[PDB]
């Protein structure tokens, strides 16, 4: 009842799309205006529905000259099921808004070819939004397919490779074969640049996850998931073997001897609260 | 038949790695309830400066020292510096902060050099 | 040179020209638009990377909506032969863009339309951007010839003559011959405009250059000129005849008879720094 | 023939004749050039702080004498200005600069008015 008012007077839009927008509506181009800007309006609000029941911390709702972003602040913050929620809840509004349209055209309140323009604007986006690359919305999704069976570095590298491949595999077929057509230009442009930019900050995102892991207190317990170590390895090589969800009791191996097991609060407490890190297991087996 | 048609356009969620910075009245009331025992709280005050470890590790680059060691230095020392900055004399967080993390990297890179 | 990537990363761009994109954007003429901005880049780009070189006081290379600017800060205080070097950066690019454009088409990536398209509007490009004005690389060519055998002051004046007079019959071939397309009535006021202000501009350069020359640091020392002149004139009128990058041994004529030879270095020094600037030049044989 | 069918664009290089003022750092390095001596830096100075004679010579119009003559004396003016600098009179640069030019001016409508 309250909580909707902010995202409701919190739109920002670019003042190209403004300009885009009057110089559509001065030539001609009104019918197509409409039902590009309330696909993308209600795509939006259908991401941003998901992301405030859970409490979430949005910024902005935005209104690229090229599409339409929420910007929020939990990455790697939040299991999986709640970022699936949310990521799910984006390509599940067409499905609706083509029951309302066959519906609507159907009873002929309108016209016939506002329909046809309708269903291929709706089904061309539909199918554009879910290429495996990130981010879109099927990247994301295949990032958390490989998140949940992979540790958590292994998936945001694989992730990014396959993105990358696809990336160029899809700049390739822009520009060696398909006529000019500015749209993809610009989508290959944009992919680019947030890929690297993503790859820019391939570091920061280990360390949220790490530090949000260190402050979960019966956060709903799970599977128990027993892990093996040898003696020697470093602290920070074990540490980079913590899949998402899981709790990892650990085992030290002595070159076939174990000792005893430890506790992985145990082992994170040493790294952040006792500074006791750029070691091996045998420092954390005997302490001051 | 098709192509030469088609208005791609995006529509995706933009997961940021920088909260935005905390208001000036926020901080007092998130500083009471740290008072009091929380840990939430704590994680919100040493997730909203985030930046600061960045700010910090850009300046010391091009030194041979790779990036893992100087981010876990910098998130240790502002944690060190948050469980231990008093209120009462009154001064911006950002500076305490800065000064913290900057003395944490150059006691590492002391000792670093000592250790060679 | 990190100077390029500064300049490049510092490309500003008039408002206008984001209306003139969108226009050309929901009508179709992205194709034109393109190459005329690749065209008109790749220009600028050549220019500045070769100004750069010789290490100039660029300003900032910006994209106005009828072509392109740079911003050179030194005007006429400079040897001819890297102001010559510069300006012909541009007329001796479009060789290498014509040959790109014959490779690309060879190997069909692009098919037998936009090559024509492109090299139709790059030999138009080459041959309005050598016309004998001032601007544009004609009068910054015939100027320079100009100031190799006569005095700048008067190579400056019948430069701006002849510009007015070539301006003018520009002008009455357009009006007589295409009383439409815009872009030739902007470039005759473009032209127009340009024009008044350096020829408003003349005192301040002049100046310059006499200043520049006060303050040699012995800038290749070419050959010496003689200058033979009577003691009846005024020493700001024996001084306007100087020529470019030349140290002239001024011999005096006293009633027909040589009196004395002097250097360029004791005369003007007593016009500037002993502030004889409307005595006389006779009385500088012997000032004390 | 293809009259009909032409775009024309220009791309040039604009000269300048008036620099824009310089900043702080740059002038004071050039200051500190001047005190070891060098005669470049005096050229670049005068350069760059050209504008101001352009100025006083606009706004001292209506007096019916030519302007060779009195673009002479401000730039005179503004060597004598800038050769006896000091930075310990306590004002900017750019004023004491008008006032000598402002100065050099006045002497020269004084001695128009003796001569005639
Ligand atoms: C967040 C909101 C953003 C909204 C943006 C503006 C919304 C308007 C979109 C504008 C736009 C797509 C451009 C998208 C680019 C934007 C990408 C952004 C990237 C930023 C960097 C949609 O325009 C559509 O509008 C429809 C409504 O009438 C019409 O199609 C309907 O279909 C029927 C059913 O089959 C229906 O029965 C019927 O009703 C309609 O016929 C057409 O007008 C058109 O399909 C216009 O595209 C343009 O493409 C080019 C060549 O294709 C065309 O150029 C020329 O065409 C010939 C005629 O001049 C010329 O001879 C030729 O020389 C030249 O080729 C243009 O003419 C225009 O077509
Ligand atoms: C930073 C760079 C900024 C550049 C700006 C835009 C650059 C883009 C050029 C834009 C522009 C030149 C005008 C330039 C004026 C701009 C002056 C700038 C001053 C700023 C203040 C394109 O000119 C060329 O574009 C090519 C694109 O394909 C086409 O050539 C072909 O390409 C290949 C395909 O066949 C082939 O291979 C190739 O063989 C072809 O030749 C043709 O369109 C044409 O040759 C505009 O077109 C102009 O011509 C016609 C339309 O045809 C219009 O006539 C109108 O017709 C009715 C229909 O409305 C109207 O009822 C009527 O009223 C009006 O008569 C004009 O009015 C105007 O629209
Ligand atoms: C910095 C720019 C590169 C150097 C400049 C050299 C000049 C390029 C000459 C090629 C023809 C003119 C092209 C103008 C636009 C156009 O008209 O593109 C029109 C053509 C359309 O092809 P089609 O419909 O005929 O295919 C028919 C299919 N059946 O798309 C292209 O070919 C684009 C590909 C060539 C462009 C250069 C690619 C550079 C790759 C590296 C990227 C580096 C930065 C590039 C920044 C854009």
């Amino acid at each position: 009842m309250n909580k909707w008012l902010d995202l409701i007077l919190k739109i920002h839009v670019h003042p190209f799309l403004w300009i885009i927008a009057a110089l559509g509506l001065l030539t001609g181009h009104m019918k197509a205006l409409l039902c590009l800007l309330l696909i993308v309006l209600i795509h939006q609000l259908g991401h941003a529905a998901l992301a405030v029941f859970f409490s979430w911390r949005i910024k902005r709702v935005f209104l690229l000259p090229f599409g339409g972003t929420v910007e929020v602040e939990e990455h790697g913050n939040r299991p999986l099921k709640e970022e699936f929620a949310v990521i799910i809840a984006g390509p599940l509004q067409h499905i609706w808004l083509q029951f309302a349209a066959w519906m609507l055209a159907e009873v002929s309140v309108i016209h016939q070819h506002t329909f046809e323009l309708f269903t291929f604007y709706n089904l061309s986006i539909l199918f554009v939004n879910l290429l495996p690359i990130w981010p879109l919305d099927g990247g994301k999704l295949l990032f958390l397919l490989f998140s949940k069976q992979l540790p958590f570095q292994k998936a945001h590298r694989l992730n990014l490779k396959t993105s990358l491949c696809f990336c160029l595999l899809l700049g390739c077929w822009v520009l060696f074969v398909i006529p000019l057509q500015i749209s993809a230009w610009v989508l290959f442009v944009f992919l680019a640049v947030s890929l690297f930019e993503e790859y820019r900050q391939r570091h920061y995102i280990h360390v949220r996850f790490l530090l949000e892991r260190y402050y979960g207190k019966n956060r709903e317990l799970e599977k128990l998931l027993p892990l093996t170590v040898k003696a020697e390895d470093k602290v920070y090589h074990v540490m980079a073997e913590f899949k998402r969800g899981c709790k990892h009791p650990i085992i030290i191996e002595k070159s076939g001897q174990k000792l005893s097991q430890l506790d992985e609060n145990e082992v994170l407490h040493a790294y952040f609260a006792d500074k006791r890190t750029n070691s091996s297991m045998e420092e954390l087996l005997l302490p001051y | 038949f098709v192509v030469k048609e088609l208005v791609f356009l995006v529509s995706y969620v933009k997961n940021n790695a920088f909260p935005q910075p905390l208001s000036s009245s926020e901080e007092k009331k998130y500083l009471e309830l740290m008072a009091k025992g929380d840990e939430h709280a704590r994680n919100m005050l040493i997730e909203h400066n985030l930046r600061l470890v960045a700010h910090i590790v850009k300046k010391f680059e091009n030194t041979g020292e790779d990036a893992e060691d100087l981010i876990s230095i910098g998130t240790i020392g502002l944690i060190k510096g948050i469980e231990s900055y008093s209120a009462g004399k009154g001064t911006k967080l950002a500076t305490y902060a800065a000064r913290c993390i900057e003395n944490e990297i150059l006691m590492h890179l002391r000792a670093l050099k000592k250790t060679k």
